[PDB]
RNA sequence: GCCCUGAAAAUGGAUGGCGCUCAAGCGUGUUACCUAUACUCUACCGUCAGGGUUGAUAUGAUGCCCUGACGAGUAGGCAGG
RNA sequence: AAGCUCGUAUCAGUUUUAUGAGGUAAAGCGAAAACUUUAAAUAUGUAAGAAGUCGGACAUUUGAAUGAAGAGCUUUUAGUGGGCCAUUUUUGGUAAGCAGAACUGGCGAUGCGGGAUGAACCGAACGUAGAGUUAAGGUGCCGGAAUACACGCUCAUCAGACACCACAAAAGGUGUUAG
RNA sequence: GAAAUUGUUGAAAGGGAAGGGCAUUUGAUCAGACAGGCCAGCAUCAGUUUUGGUGGCAGGAUAAAUCCAUAGGAAUGUAGCUUGCCUCGGUAAGUAUUAUAGCCUGUGGGAAUACUGCCAGCUGGGACUGAGGACUGCGACGUAAGUCAAGGAUGCUGGCAUAAUGGUUAUAUGCCGCCCGUCUUGAAA
């Protein structure tokens, strides 16, 4: 009869796509990427800053 | 809106027997991107013989500023569209930022000029390091030494209807 | 007019008959121009050229 | 894409990224006073109502 | 189905047409944009603006 | 670029009125905001449509239940009262 | 409205590809722009398949996209036959107004919000109600909404609040700001 | 024994319009129902939705900047030096590249913060709605039994138990409202 939205009503959210949970757990946008220090070309920002 | 400055090249197409043309490159001031894209084609297609169906666009970056809280000089060569034919301008701005300089400008030819942004051109920023090769002198003349002004006849906003003091101004 | 159509359906048939003769998918319906993919430019024949649009 | 983005840029190179190939259409404006070739056109990707939208794949046509 | 959108795939055209148009309502924050019919290059609200659907869509649902 | 002139009548008379001048004007930019039978969500009516329905003749088969979209409208037609 | 073949199919005020009956030469290099030499654009035609392909051979990835599985054959029935405006193209022109054609859209049968009011403007898919959000237009008061923020210019001895290129109009002016 | 129309009593109104519509007040008036009707309130839940707080992430030049060091430069020239006045310390013009202030630039260092985007992240406040009617099922929690915020809202309590709400009606008030029908209907008058 009626729409119970997800996106509110984790019940129904869960209902379907229930990779939810282990995205409750692990949380998968809170997600901190190993960063590198990787320096761009000289060319590149000489370009950028003069013409 | 508020402005933005975007560093944009064009690669355009590779044909055969000519790949990788010469990667032509523009400053352009704008709010986002895609404005900033389509002025990119639309000097191009004015400069030289390109349509953007026949050109390809390499990268966007943001141009900040290197030294952004120095207080510069600069001066801008532009050129506008209005209902004459086109013609050219130089103007000067003690300020801090190109991005709010060319802001006032806009809005200062907005005023003098009747003159829109979509019928603006500009040539060229640049910055004067030396003082006193300025040609104008209603930058010059907030260069002295020692100075000092006032901020006459200050009023205050209130949100209130009323007031029962009998205000004043100070001075 | 319409020669275009019978070389496309000769053309059509002889994928046909090659498909069929060694086993492969056969996919002889048409496709658009596509969305083009990623690709690395460096700009070594050039370094990028800056412009001035004056433009006289 | 941004591990090949920042390796071009200390390469002294340029990922050109690939053109996308869905968009998201949406309706503006109503009903009337169209020209009738977008009215077709609109017929046919079912944007007939205000404020309705839908996917579309990118090719040249 | 998302993923077939997204990585628009083979059976791509009939999930769509599986689909409905989308009914949205008007945005939640304001358009922005005093006027509409104008491009959104000339602080319109048509044409092709390529990422800030996104935020007219969020706003719009 | 603004401003005055750049020609006007004759009942008293209109940026819509009031009145407005670092604007309540003019060009421009940012934001917040009011608002229509437009859009959305929901209930209700009705029509059309697709489905289910003789098991207790489950007492209306022109029934009963489920689901969904849509409704402007003269001449005119069809139908029910 | 009724039948009968079916939803097999049908097509679509649509795009893409290829193509003319023709070039706009905006390219002169193709004889010292001379040259049909054809970057195209101005759009119709055609098609994108069994209704096809070379007696006999070949099935739906069986021949682009996109949408609609409601289309077609024959029979039969009511009402209806003129007209203003706009835009696009183009011929004739006039001081000027314009006249004529062709296409298209609005109004006609049609209400609502705004435009102070309104045949032609701007927006807008009409059952009754609730709540929400907005369009066009607007926010000093009438009047619901910021006497908001901010850069500039203006001070008219009857400004302007205009819709705009448009008619007096090309100019005068020791008003004013920027070039 | 109607209606037009007229008087009389009773109710009410009224500044150059009448009646009409939407909502309500005041007044007059009125029917129903309490072996359980009328108006409301609190909590927890669901759909819809508005408005705040707050946290964690990703990106860009892996922000730019500030900030630390370093090199160089110059002035709207800081200290210092020279000359004049002298109000005996402030000018004037020279000097002087940090000194008794500092600035600009180049390189390098390591952070955070911005703007943008993401959260199947936490939390609060507000409003409207509560259709539907034994159970069926998709799901969650839990070892299970059983349970739930999962196919449309239930629990607790109070007042009144009547003209209080509600209705009808005259009327005030805000906004709206062109006089009907016909014939040409293209100032559509």
């Amino acid at each position: 009869v009626l729409k119970k939205n997800p996106l509110k009503n984790k019940q129904v959210l869960l209902r379907l796509n229930p990779y939810a949970k282990v995205f409750a757990a692990e949380k998968l946008g809170s997600k901190k990427a190993e960063k590198t220090g990787t320096k761009p070309a000289a060319v590149f920002t000489e370009t950028l800053k003069h013409d | 809106a508020h402005f933005k400055e975007y560093q944009v090249i064009g690669r355009r197409l590779p044909t055969e027997s000519v790949p990788e043309p010469k990667l032509f490159r523009m400053r352009i001031f704008a709010s986002n991107e895609v404005i900033a894209k389509s002025r990119y084609w639309y000097f191009l297609q004015k400069l030289h013989k390109v349509k953007k169906a026949s050109g390809e666009i390499v990268s966007i970056n943001q141009i900040n500023e290197a030294h952004p809280t120095k207080v510069k000089n600069f001066g801008v060569w532009v050129r506008y569209d209005s209902r004459s034919g086109t013609h050219n301008m130089y103007k000067e701005i003690r300020d801090v930022s190109r991005v709010a300089a060319v802001e006032t400008l806009y809005q200062d030819m907005a005023a003098r000029h009747r003159a829109r942004f979509r019928s603006i051109h500009i040539l060229k920023v640049a910055e004067i390091e030396k003082t006193a090769d300025v040609k104008r002198q209603y930058v010059k003349q907030f260069l002295t030494k020692d100075l000092k002004f006032p901020l006459p006849h200050r009023v205050q906003k209130s949100t209130k209807t009323f007031s029962y003091k009998r205000p004043s101004t100070f001075y | 007019c319409r020669q275009e159509f019978l070389e496309r359906v000769k053309a059509n048939a002889a994928k046909r008959a090659e498909a069929k003769a060694q086993g492969v998918a056969v996919q002889l319906k048409r496709q658009p121009a596509q969305p083009r993919e990623s690709r690395i430019v460096s700009t070594e024949g050039n370094v990028p050229q800056t412009l001035a649009p004056v433009p006289y | 894409i941004i591990q090949a983005k920042r390796d071009a840029k200390a390469a002294g190179s340029y990922y050109v990224e690939a053109q996308h190939k869905l968009v998201f259409v949406v309706r503006i404006k109503g009903i009337n006073k169209i020209p009738p070739k977008p009215r077709k056109v609109l017929q046919l990707l079912r944007l007939t109502r205000i404020n309705s939208g839908t996917f579309v794949k990118v090719t040249k046509a | 189905l998302i993923h077939e959108i997204i990585t628009v795939g083979p059976h791509f055209k009939q999930a769509n047409n599986f689909l409905w148009p989308f009914k949205l309502s008007n945005p939640s924050g304001g358009w922005g944009v005093p006027r509409k019919f104008k491009h959104f290059i000339q602080g319109g609200s048509f044409g092709n603006r390529e990422e800030f659907i996104n935020k007219l869509v969020k706003s719009m649902n």
